[PDB]
């Protein structure tokens, strides 16, 4: 009966099926791993209004730590859950915007430099969107991720 | 006819397991086979009351479950006090009359006498859960999803000890009683035997590991812990009841016991298999009917019947059976640990001069 | 026919103690009598183990003995190994497949149990004392003043296990096995229960406590106390055990249990005054052999049979049977130490003045 507090800052009752699928989606392909283990390793403190990031960056953790040589595959089971977890963070979705419309509200915002929309035209950098592969975020590993976003 | 202290004296070394001469003289300063004689060395060092575990912070950790997860509790404490109820009696009533060595039949009493312990240790936690008692003791008979597998079980017991009694009271051979004919076969008694065991390996070896999941799953997010201390203390017994069976069905398997036994085992194979098929169904099944109403952290029903393919496979090749499963690991890895145990400044230039820069 | 697990939802407190329905779920927060899970409680609390005793002084002592000596201690020994090798088995054999409520069930299991801790530890004192256990072992089963009485005591469980086995295989009733006629009456099962449970309670309180003496009377000249050690343990089990035996025949004769059984009880009275007399007589038989070589000090064949008398008169009036033998009293009183746990100088002159010489 307790409420999650969702990104957008929303609530809904509290369903562990959600925390279950982003871990079975983590742990797909990968050999000896443990949904359970993350879960349990977690040591979540549910309370009533929870943020569902910090929910997030808990199993994080947990998986992270569980990086083992008996079980050497999580490094990327908390890798493909770090990225996830990113994702959110920078977009507010999984999906990445597009290459142009990302450069310009960021050189708009002075976060990138001037000169991206100077030296190459909107018809250049839809093509560059092109050569981008995002399921190339799903090769890094756990140590790599966290090097990425610190 | 069985007698509690046979007059011939019989080289104990030399019976089989079962079958033999009945037992008389109860000695321990020799065996035929010594596997039985360190079980009950090591199921006496082992000896646990349920009241020396503080069990009265459960009750706090119960009553602040979800209601769902209340029912998921109380459902394994159910199923876990038939198991042992019938686990209780049945060793001693289907096997003391057919034993033949010492070791084994003292074996059977004290692992008998350790299953009594468990049922005591039930009342103890539902005393100390429960507000009554009786809603879960008297649900245990009639519920559906129990009585199920209660009456499967109960029924390879229940046939041992009935051809037992035409082979004690009859012996050998072709009778009639009361017009209709009935055929006593000491190859029939030796294969409900088999039987038996084998119903009763898949018993304490997968059916109470999927219900240790159960309970340690509660343990690992710290409640439910004087529960868990009764469940860690009744899973060190468990797996000394596995392993006598084991090696009693072992035993019986490759012959060395009774040659005749050798052949009988391979006519069984198959439904020894199906034996074990259906019991990890039936465990699956009663997975499904748990979560029906949701699931917990570290716990629903893919994760209890992966680890119900994981031990089954496990407890089927420690008896030579084909393994029905896909090879699997370990899906709960944490249950393990509840089943198991300056400068030396001094320079020398001389030895430095001999070099070339 | 005997089922291990009950279908039948049952209120347990209304059966009986036997023949009832057997028992299915093992709950212990309630008893219809508490004198059965005071029994198990108790006898959980004096678990021992024999190896924890130090036996090593009882080689030299024993080997010390005067060879007649060495005579009336081995064959003590070899007749206690005898007695509580069938009860090992035989409670649980013969009672398990009758007991309808549950604390009567877990009690025979834990007495039956306990028994087994009396085995290991008779074959823990023989291999301590002498050289080669199996010329004590073997001696037991061939020795022709020995298993005379073994036959006496195993007759009336093996006769109750065979009428149980036709109660449970044909029912009640006139039946034709192979030819023959077969008649099953529950009231000559009832009746061979309640005799079986008499036996067992002049064997418990009478046959083993003439053994306790001369287990004990070495102790007192300070002689084999490590065995002196285990028998005061084992006494005290022994003391659980014939209360056990007295509750349920003192219940079943009362026909507070069973109305019939109070009916059946009187029937028997008879047999069971000749069934304990025969025991003191069988013992102060057996007195007759251990002295056979000479006695003594503090114990002979005169001293020992006085205390079978004198036990049996205690014994079978605590069970309603007549006195067999005179009114004695005590001839071994040190037995049962074993089988229990300025002057105030002032002066009135007025006071003296009130005086008349
Ligand atoms: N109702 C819920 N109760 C508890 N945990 C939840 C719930 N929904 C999602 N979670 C968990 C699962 C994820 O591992 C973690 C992050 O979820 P995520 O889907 O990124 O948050 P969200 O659903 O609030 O944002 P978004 O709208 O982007 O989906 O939170
Ligand atoms: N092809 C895929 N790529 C990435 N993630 C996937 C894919 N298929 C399944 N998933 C997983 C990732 C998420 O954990 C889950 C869906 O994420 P999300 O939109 O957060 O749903 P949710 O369970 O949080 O519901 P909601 O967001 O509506 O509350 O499914
Ligand atoms: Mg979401």
């Amino acid at each position: 009966n307790l409420l999650v507090t969702k990104r957008d800052g929303s609530t809904e009752r509290i369903n562990l099926d959600k925390i279950h699928r982003v871990l079975d989606w983590a742990a797909e392909g990968l050999h000896n791993v443990s949904i359970s283990q993350v879960e349990l390793r977690s040591h979540i403190q549910f309370y009533d209004g929870i943020k569902t990031s910090d929910i997030h960056e808990t199993i994080i953790k947990a998986a992270a730590d569980l990086i083992s040589r008996d079980a050497p595959d999580y490094q990327y089971l908390a890798a493909r859950l770090a990225i996830f977890h990113l994702r959110k963070k920078a977009y507010g979705q999984f999906e990445p915007p597009a290459l142009y419309d990302h450069v310009v509200k960021m050189v708009e915002m002075g976060k990138y430099d001037n000169h991206l929309l100077e030296d190459y035209t909107e018809e250049e950098f839809k093509q560059m969107d092109t050569f981008i592969d995002h399921d190339r975020d799903m090769t890094f590993s756990y140590a790599a991720v966290k090097q990425l976003e610190g | 006819a069985y007698t509690t202290f046979s007059q011939t004296k019989n080289d104990q070394l030399k019976e089989p397991m079962f079958f033999g001469q009945p037992v008389n003289v109860a000695r321990y300063d020799q065996q035929k086979y010594d596997i039985f004689e360190k079980l009950i060395e090591k199921q006496l060092s082992f000896f646990w009351r349920p009241e020396e575990v503080d069990v009265s912070r459960d009750r706090i950790d119960y009553q602040a479950l979800p209601e769902h997860e209340k029912h998921i509790f109380i459902s394994n404490l159910k199923y876990q006090t038939l198991l042992d109820s019938i686990q209780g009696r049945s060793p001693n009533v289907a096997l003391l009359p057919l034993i033949s060595i010492p070791e084994l039949e003292t074996w059977v009493e004290t692992w008998a006498f350790s299953e009594t312990i468990h049922s005591r240790s039930y009342t103890h936690i539902i005393r100390n859960i429960v507000n009554d008692p009786s809603v879960v003791f008297d649900d245990i008979v009639t519920n559906e999803q129990i009585q199920k597998r209660a009456e499967g079980i109960s029924s390879y017991y229940d046939e041992l000890i009935e051809m037992t009694s035409y082979w004690h009271l009859l012996g050998e051979g072709t009778h009639t009683v009361n017009g209709k004919t009935v055929t006593v076969s000491l190859r029939e008694l030796k294969k409900k035997l088999y039987l038996c065991l084998m119903s009763v390996n898949a018993l304490e070896a997968i059916r109470f590991y999927v219900s240790f999941a159960c309970s340690f799953a509660f343990a690992e997010r710290e409640l439910m812990e004087g529960n868990a201390k009764i469940i860690r203390l009744i899973a060190r017994d468990e797996a000394l009841h596995l392993t006598g069976t084991q090696h009693m069905l072992n035993l019986l398997r490759s012959g060395a016991d009774d040659p005749e036994m050798a052949e009988i085992a391979e006519e069984c194979k198959q439904e020894c298999y199906d034996l074990f098929v259906q019991a990890a169904q039936q465990e699956k099944d009663w997975a499904d009917y748990l979560f029906r109403d949701g699931s917990m952290i570290g716990l629903n029903k893919d994760i209890l019947c992966q680890y119900v393919e994981y031990i089954t496979n496990i407890r089927m090749q420690a008896v030579g059976l084909d393994l029905p499963f896909q090879t699997r690991s370990n899906p709960i890895p944490w249950i393990n640990t509840w089943l198991v145990s300056q400068i030396d400044s001094e320079v020398d230039t001389d030895d430095l001069s001999n070099f070339q820069l």
